[PDB]
């Protein structure tokens, strides 16, 4: 429990005064480092196949707002958690968002952006992205992290520019990858890091972010990047990583020493390993320095222990990692994909080959002209990977014209230009090979596409669902049709599941248990497992409540034990 | 060749009681000449497995190799006077004491595993570089 | 010479049966097997055995039948195992004059006809 | 006698410590172990916080006394025992920089990764010019062990203090403790991860994960705050000592009890 | 089954239905282990 | 007494895969005369159980009992021309049967009994004076 006083204005209120552009200016010009807490999206996201429910995520948003007031913003929106919320925990996204801005009144709300598509799944028109960025702004974000996964600023204008429009902050993310500092990987050189903030910044980002999707950022290279970047440009750069080497905390702590304005960390329970870093350790690590950011480490313990509880209900989703891998280095796999991955390999008797399949991505990446890897090319290279594995077969084998290779449809798609283009170009040889007479293009895939009649659209999800759709849940067929479809469907059957707590919604109720249900704020059901019936013939079961004081029978199937 | 079976209460799944004589299969063994059936005797009871009761097979293979058999020396009293047929010390000797180990924490598991996480199985072995 | 120790190049029955009358005549034993054979009781009842078929010498990994077919394998083993003779029991090779004079191309003595005979 | 047959059977460099850093209490395994003629790495337990002037009982003075004094009591190395994984990088280049002008003998640098940074830690002591570190080879590290050994290496590569170890060999090797360290499922602990937490108690890299079990066990596992503030509340009753091996034992005793 | 056939038969086990819905019945029959597969038609299982 | 078998590939827990030789076991029979020989190897045949895999046991069975194999006026051409298919007959597996019976009402009770009164538990099965 904090607090007793109103909230103290942040970082949001201090948005809303100066606008976006001035607003960066601000950031560059503070001494404390800034800090930006991922617990809500990367943390959860990497850690836990990003299965976060809402209600475990919003209980804690007001505590933060009167807790640690300073904090720069709250990442909890974007990436995976879209349509992971809908498919899988069968919950509205949007939902998720208004109830964090309900909570945290003063703090910045970011998400991830993709350039290219928002949050969805695969190419979309101009207008479509637009629409997308306008609903996110309506719905409370005010800082998008928006990135390309081949560091293609083409790729990222249209967003960039529907960002400005909205009078949010737009911090354009340069991906990091290879080694600054290992003369014989040329391609990824310093220039090419302060290059691409200088284009960043004539296409009118905010921000620079510095996004070290696999941790690969090391303390002596982070040292030479910010100096260089913070003279290369004046916008504030904001340095986000991950901790799968077990050193990331170092590479953060020399980026501030070298004068990074702001940095992403996660809370303790939900840091290291593929997540970012500790940040009450680093948070303590600077406490009376000169950059001290002034984040109460007793609050960050506390809210810290209570992601820990809730962590423990998710222990279904926890994967095998065991701690610090340098072999990152080697194969740079980002760490929000290196255990949906670990376990392709599991779905495909890999488990004990695992490492053969690590040189493979090295290679696989290398033969493809050496690119930025991060959702979905990351996942492209993955596939290459287990290919190579699987069908045993190596890189001359794989670029020969002699032996047959059916290739994996997501490298034809990249191959393609689906996912846009490298510096560089596609590879001739592999393209031609892959493409099997599909013709490659080299625009922006946007570029292409036909301008989504909106009206027309608007109607078709309409009409399937017999009643109007808010702009929100349009914002979401957009980006998922089917996904979100199937979603409103089960929504019309279920209810508000998204206010049950954790252990009802995944394990229902033990016999005799009592919860209480929020189906609104302020019309809270009380709701008591009285009795499961041994099911019957025709095989149903019924379950016997008390709701309010009241008996109410329901009847289910018994799927479970093979009734219909 | 010149090996005769007679099965009494012995097949693959087959239950043995205590209740009557211990026998599960007599054996013949055939050849033109003496010494050469028993050499084939010899390599019949030895090729035998029998897995689920203990049996008496190695002692009538002490019986068949030692010399007084092979060269018709022995009477009725040979057995009963025999004591190298009976080798008895309680065996071991450092194979017999590991088998021992393993078979003790097969049946009995070990105090410090039997009751926490299981290893995931079929698990890669550990391979030296 | 004094044959010490008999190579059995086949499987199954065949070879369990060149076994046995090894055994009663106190010869040891060379048992061979292909992958697909890995759980074969051939390869038990011998007291020595030796996988055909498979491994860094090869240059192809060898097919079931091909594997117990193959020359040059079944002399490696003979060489290896310390082999003084080969029987080929039936089928296979035992009518492979190509294999005789390659047993004594490597000075291992072939339980059957000499080459010319064969052809 | 154990120290002569420690030796006899193959230990050649004997880090020796006491769990209240009391050098009276060092002196006969000290000597013992230069009458082997082997090494003597005395180590200096550390605790507290050297740049907090709120915890003065462990300011930079006891440790540079205690380093001048372990030399004179034969010390052929000076190790920084840094049980818990308490020392942070700024009060790592202080740390060393003054140890190395109190004593003229190398100093070693021992560390847990508790809080998740005990490498950002190192490599400050290796700038700082620390003579030697240690670290657990990737698979076996990170956590309540030492840090990682691979990605240390690896921030180190091509820099002035460079150690010239092979990447590809420490991968080969820690891909092989991988492998060993399934094989031992029984024994792993519920810690997921960095914990912060350690700034306030101090428990040990081996005592926390222990001293969480059994606060589990006693139907306690629920109250955990308070223990750790038990601990941390213990340990200043009784006057603000190195917690380490049994001295931390009697404290997680003590913190259990209150609560 | 006939005159001077002589079955002997030991109901073991019955499992849990399983998905499927089927249930399976573990005999001995003269010693030997004999498992069968019947559907939980009691309890609305095909 | 007079059966010679040259096995070892097959036993209970076996399989059988499909890349080499179908041959299970050899038989050899062995009597004074011929006539005697056929039946002894007839009552073998007729002895073997063989579960879990299909044989050509019953194959095996008709040539031998074949009058032409008795009277010894069978060609190389007698397999590819007597059948007289010989071929078939089917097999009865009433165990298996009684057994389904048994699970099927174990589980799902009898339908003229199943909602009816029930007997006072296990009561006396009934004595034949
Ligand atoms: C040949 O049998 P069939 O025509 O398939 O079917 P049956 O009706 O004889 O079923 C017999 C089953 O009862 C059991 N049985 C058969 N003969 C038996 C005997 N003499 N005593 C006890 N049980 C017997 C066996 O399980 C048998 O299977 P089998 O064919 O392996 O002997
Ligand atoms: O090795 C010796 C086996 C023969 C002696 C055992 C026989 S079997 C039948 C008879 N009844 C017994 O109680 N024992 C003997
Ligand atoms: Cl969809
Ligand atoms: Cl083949
Ligand atoms: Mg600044
Ligand atoms: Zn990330
Ligand atoms: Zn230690």
């Amino acid at each position: 429990y904090a607090n007793g006083n109103g909230v103290k204005d942040g970082t949001k209120q201090l948005l809303d005064t100066l606008g976006p552009k001035k607003f960066g200016e601000w950031m560059r010009n503070e001494k404390r480092v800034l800090l930006t807490d991922t617990t809500m999206r990367d943390g959860h996201q990497s850690l836990l196949a990003t299965r976060m429910r809402t209600y475990d995520i919003a209980r804690i948003a007001g505590t933060y707002s009167h807790a640690l007031p300073n904090l720069l913003s709250l990442e909890c929106w974007g990436g995976a958690t879209f349509d992971v919320s809908m498919r899988f925990l069968t919950e509205d996204p949007w939902e998720r968002l208004a109830l964090i801005r309900e909570g945290a009144p003063n703090l910045l709300l970011q998400m991830l952006l993709r350039g290219a598509n928002g949050v969805g799944y695969t190419n979309y028109p101009d207008n479509v992205v637009k629409y997308f960025v306008r609903q996110a702004a309506k719905g409370g974000i005010d800082l998008f992290r928006v990135f390309d996964c081949l560091n293609w600023v083409e790729n990222m204008r249209v967003s960039m520019d529907a960002i400005a429009e909205e009078n949010k902050l737009c911090e354009a993310a340069i991906c990091y990858t290879g080694d600054i500092l290992n003369s014989a990987r040329p391609k990824y050189d310093l220039k090419y890091y302060t290059n691409l903030a200088v284009e960043l910044e004539k296409a009118g980002a905010h921000i620079i972010a510095v996004k070290d999707m696999a941790g690969l950022l090391k303390p002596a290279a982070a040292k030479v990047l910010f100096k260089a970047l913070r003279e290369a440009t004046g916008l504030p750069i904001h340095f986000h990583t991950h901790d799968t080497s077990g050193i990331a905390a170092a590479t953060v702590l020399a980026a501030v020493e070298a004068g990074v304005d702001a940095v992403d960390a996660a809370m303790d329970a939900l840091s290291g390993n593929t997540s970012q870093p500790c940040l009450g350790s680093i948070v303590e690590a600077l406490s009376g320095s000169e950059r001290d950011p002034g984040l109460d480490p007793a609050w960050i313990r506390r809210i810290s222990f209570y992601w820990e509880a809730v962590r423990n209900q998710y222990a279904a989703f926890e994967s095998d990692l065991k701690g610090p891998a340098s072999e990152v280095y080697l194969h740079e796999m980002p760490g929000g994909q290196f255990t949906n991955l670990k376990e392709q390999a599991r779905s495909l008797g890999l488990e004990t080959r695992w490492h053969q399949v690590a040189q493979a991505y090295a290679d696989a990446n290398q033969m493809f002209g050496d690119i930025v890897k991060v959702a979905p090319s990351s996942k492209v290279v993955g596939d290459m990977a287990l290919m190579m594995v699987s069908q045993d077969l190596t890189v001359a084998d794989v670029v020969s014209p002699d032996r047959e290779v059916s290739f994996p449809e997501s490298v034809v798609s990249m191959l393609k230009g689906d996912l846009g283009q490298p510096p560089s170009g596609w590879p001739e040889a592999l393209q031609k090979k892959a493409l099997k007479g599909e013709k490659p293009y080299t625009v922006r895939p946007g570029s292409l596409l036909k301008e989504a009649d909106l009206d027309a659209e608007r109607k078709v999800i309409e009409k399937k669902l017999e009643r109007e759709v808010s702009d929100f849940e349009f914002a979401s067929y957009l980006m998922y049709p089917k996904v979100f479809t199937d979603f409103a469907l089960a929504s019309d059957t279920y209810g508000p599941v998204s206010v049950l707590p954790t252990p009802a919604y995944f394990y229902g109720l033990a016999d005799g248990e009592e919860l209480f249900a929020d189906i609104e704020k302020g019309k809270t059901l009380v709701i008591v497992n009285q009795a499961v019936s041994a099911t019957d013939s025709q095989g149903m079961v019924t379950v016997f409540f008390e709701l309010n004081g009241q008996p109410r029978r329901i009847k289910v199937p018994d799927r479970a034990h093979g009734a219909t | 060749f010149g090996i005769r079976l007679d099965g009494g209460t012995s097949y693959s799944g087959a239950i043995i009681t205590r209740y009557y004589d211990p026998l599960l299969v007599k054996v013949t063994a055939w050849a033109p000449n003496p010494l050469e059936a028993i050499s084939r005797m010899d390599r019949a009871l030895r090729e035998f497995r029998i897995r689920g009761v203990a049996t008496n097979l190695t002692f009538l293979e002490a019986i068949i190799g030692h010399p007084k058999f092979r060269d018709n020396s022995y009477t009725t009293r040979f057995i009963d006077t025999t004591p190298e047929l009976f080798q008895q010390v309680k065996r071991q000797d450092r194979a017999t004491k590991l088998l021992t180990y393993l078979a003790d924490v097969t049946v009995n598991g070990h105090p410090e595993a039997k009751d926490r996480p299981k290893p995931l199985e079929n698990a890669a072995r550990p391979v030296v570089p | 010479g004094p044959i010490s120790k008999i190579l059995v190049a086949n499987r199954s029955e065949i070879a369990i049966r060149v076994f046995r009358a090894a055994n009663e005549l106190g010869i040891k034993t060379v048992a061979i097997w292909a992958e697909e054979d890995k759980l074969a009781l051939h390869r038990f009842k011998a007291d020595e055995s030796y996988q055909v078929g498979r491994g860094p010498h090869l240059a192809r990994d060898l097919g079931p039948i091909e594997s117990y077919l193959s020359i040059d394998e079944v002399i490696r083993v003979a060489k290896l195992s310390g082999a003084d003779a080969i029987h080929p029991g039936y089928g296979l090779l035992s009518e492979s004059p190509e294999f005789v004079d390659a047993c004594n191309k490597a000075g291992i003595i072939f339980i059957g006809p000499k080459a010319d005979t064969m052809r």
